C-alpha cells in the first residue's frame, strides 16, 4: 500500500497474508472459516497446487508469521475465464485444510449482493503488507488506506487505460496518484461500508507502476463472480 | 434455482426466466429452517445467521407451496402476485462484515 497508515488491530480482520517458502507472496480475504478470496494471477502456474500455500490470519507483522504456525491451504480454484494476458476475470478461492478460529481478530468480509447501489466514487478501503513505494520490499506491517471508485467510463478513457477497463474489473484509487495498492497487496481486499456492514467490493488486481498519475488500481469485481463463487464452495466435498 | 440475496439487505430472490425479471420471497409459513435451506443452496454448508421478514422496498412474489413434498427447496416456490404476511424474507447465511468501528 502506498500512501496509506499501519492497520489497527482488528481493523481488517478478513485480511490474510498468503506465503509461498516462508514469505509473504500475496493477500486474500476470509469469507468463511474455511475459505478465502485472492487473485487467479497468485496462483498461476508454478504456483497453482495448493502445498505451496500457507494463509495468516489475525497477525498485523510479518515478523510474528512463524514457520510452522500458519494455515495449509488444502485446495486452490482459479476463475474458468480468467486470462493471464489481460488479467481478465483475476479471481481466484483457497480452502483450508482446517477452519479458522474466529474471534475479534480473525473474521469474514461479506459477499456483496447484486443491488449495493454504490456511489460512482464510493469510498473504499484497501489493505495489505504490498510494497509503501514502487519496486519497494514486502512491507512487515499490514497497511491500508482510503481510495474512491474511480467510474470505469473514466478509467477507460485514452489518458488513463484507454479501454482496458472490462465489467469485471473495477478502478479505485485516485487519478493523481500517490495512493494505491502495489506488488503484494494484489488478491486482498478493496472493501466498503454500506448499511453497517462491510463488503468485499473488490480484489486487488493489477495497475501500471504504483501510486503513479492517470494509473490508478484496478481491482477485480467481485460481484460479478458471486455466482461462482457459490458454486465452488457448494460443489466442494458434493 | 437461479436465487440471489440482493441488496444491503439481503432480500431473498428468485429469477424468472418468462418474465426476465426477479421477485421476492413471500415470508408466508418461511421460517429459519427454510433459511438453513436455502443457504445450504448457496454453499454456505454449515453456515447460517439470520432469516428474518422484512417489508419490501416489485410486485410479484415467490410463495411456499406448504402442501410440496421433500424437495429443494426452490421447487417449492411458486409464483404468487399475493404475500398475506406483506413481507418478504431477508437472508444473511453467515455472520460477516464487522470490525472494530462496528
Ligand atoms: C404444491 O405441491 C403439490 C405437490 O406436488 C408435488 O410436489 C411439487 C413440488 C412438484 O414436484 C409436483 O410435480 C409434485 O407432484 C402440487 O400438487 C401437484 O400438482 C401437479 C400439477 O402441477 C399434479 O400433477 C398431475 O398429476 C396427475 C396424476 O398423475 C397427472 O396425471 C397430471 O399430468 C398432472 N397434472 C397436470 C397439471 O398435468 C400432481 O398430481 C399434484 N400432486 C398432488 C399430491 O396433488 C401443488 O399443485 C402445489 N401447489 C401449488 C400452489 O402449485
Ligand atoms: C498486485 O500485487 C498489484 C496490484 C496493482 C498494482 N498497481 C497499481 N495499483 N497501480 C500493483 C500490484
Ligand atoms: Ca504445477
Amino acid at each position: 500500500i502506498v500512501g496509506g497508515e499501519s492497520a489497527l488491530p482488528g481493523a481488517w480482520p478478513w485480511q490474510v497474508s498468503l506465503h509461498v517458502q516462508n514469505v509473504h507472496v500475496c493477500g486474500g480475504s476470509i469469507i468463511t472459516p474455511e475459505w478465502i478470496v485472492t487473485a487467479a494471477h497468485c496462483v498461476e502456474k508454478p504456483l497453482n497446487n495448493p502445498w505451496h500455500w500457507t494463509a495468516f490470519a489475525g497477525i498485523l507483522r510479518q515478523s510474528f508469521m512463524f514457520y510452522g504456525a500458519g494455515y495449509q491451504v488444502e485446495k486452490v480454484i482459479s476463475h474458468p475465464n480468467y486470462d493471464s494476458k489481460t488479467k481478465n476475470n483475476d479471481i481466484a478461492l483457497m480452502k483450508l485444510q482446517k477452519p479458522l478460529t474466529f474471534n475479534d481478530l480473525v473474521k469474514p468480509v461479506c459477499l456483496p449482493n447484486p443491488g449495493m447501489m454504490l456511489q460512482p466514487e464510493q469510498l473504499c478501503w484497501i489493505s495489505g503488507w504490498g510494497a509503501t513505494e514502487e519496486k519497494g520490499k514486502t512491507s512487515e506491517v499490514l497497511n491500508a488506506a482510503k481510495v474512491l471508485l474511480i467510474e470505469t467510463q473514466r478509467c477507460n478513457s485514452r489518458y488513463v487505460y484507454d479501454n482496458l477497463i472490462t465489467p469485471a474489473m473495477i478502478c479505485a484509487g485516485f487519478l493523481q496518484g500517490n495512493v494505491d495498492s502495489c506488488q503484494g497487496d494484489s488478491g486482498g481486499p478493496l472493501v466498503t461500508s454500506k448499511n453497517n456492514i462491510w463488503w468485499l467490493i473488490g480484489d486487488t488486481s493489477w495497475g501500471s507502476g504504483c501510486a503513479k498519475a492517470y494509473r490508478p488500481g484496478v481491482y477485480g469485481n467481485v460481484m460479478v463472480f458471486t455466482d461462482w463463487i457459490y458454486r465452488q464452495m457448494r460443489a466442494d466435498g458434493e | 434455482a437461479c436465487v440471489r440475496l440482493y441488496g444491503p439487505n439481503f432480500i431473498l430472490q428468485v429469477y424468472s426466466s418468462q418474465r426476465k425479471s426477479w421477485h421476492p420471497v413471500c415470508q408466508d409459513d418461511w421460517n429459519e429452517n427454510y433459511g438453513r435451506a436455502a443457504c445450504r443452496d448457496m454453499g454456505y454448508k454449515n453456515n447460517f445467521y439470520s432469516s428474518q421478514g422484512i417489508v419490501d422496498d416489485s410486485t410479484s412474489f415467490m410463495k411456499l407451496n406448504t402442501s410440496a413434498g421433500n424437495v429443494d427447496i426452490y421447487k417449492k416456490l411458486y409464483h404468487s402476485d399475493a404475500c398475506s404476511s406483506k413481507a418478504v424474507v431477508s437472508l444473511r447465511c453467515i455472520a460477516c462484515g464487522v470490525n472494530l468501528n462496528s
